[PDB]
């Protein structure tokens, strides 16, 4: 779970595999908490006016 | 597929080395003459003989 963990562990040429993976889990984590943010932004600004 | 497409820059590499260490002449692998005397990069896009 870790990337300095699995960057020293790997060797770039078949580190891509479980780089590009963590990678693509990663962005999603991000663009879940992200949208989530907006829906509750968009919430609050309802709130707001 | 090779004649349908057209390339620029192309490169020839000689050399003789044995049967067995033919496997360590190939993108991301390890061989003592891969490693120590000609070592093709990750990103190779070029057929060997």
């Amino acid at each position: 779970s870790v990337l300095n963990d699995i960057l020293s562990r790997l060797d770039p040429p078949e580190a891509e595999v479980q780089i590009d993976r963590l990678i693509t889990g990663r962005l999603q984590s991000l663009q879940t908490y992200v949208t989530q943010q907006l829906i509750r932004a968009a919430e609050i600004r309802a709130s707001a006016n | 597929k090779l004649n349908d497409l057209c390339f620029t820059n192309v490169y020839a590499d000689s050399f003789v080395i044995r049967g067995d260490e033919v496997r360590q002449i190939a993108p991301g692998q390890t061989g003592k003459i891969a490693d120590y005397n000609y070592k093709l990069p990750d990103d190779f896009t070029g057929c060997v003989i």
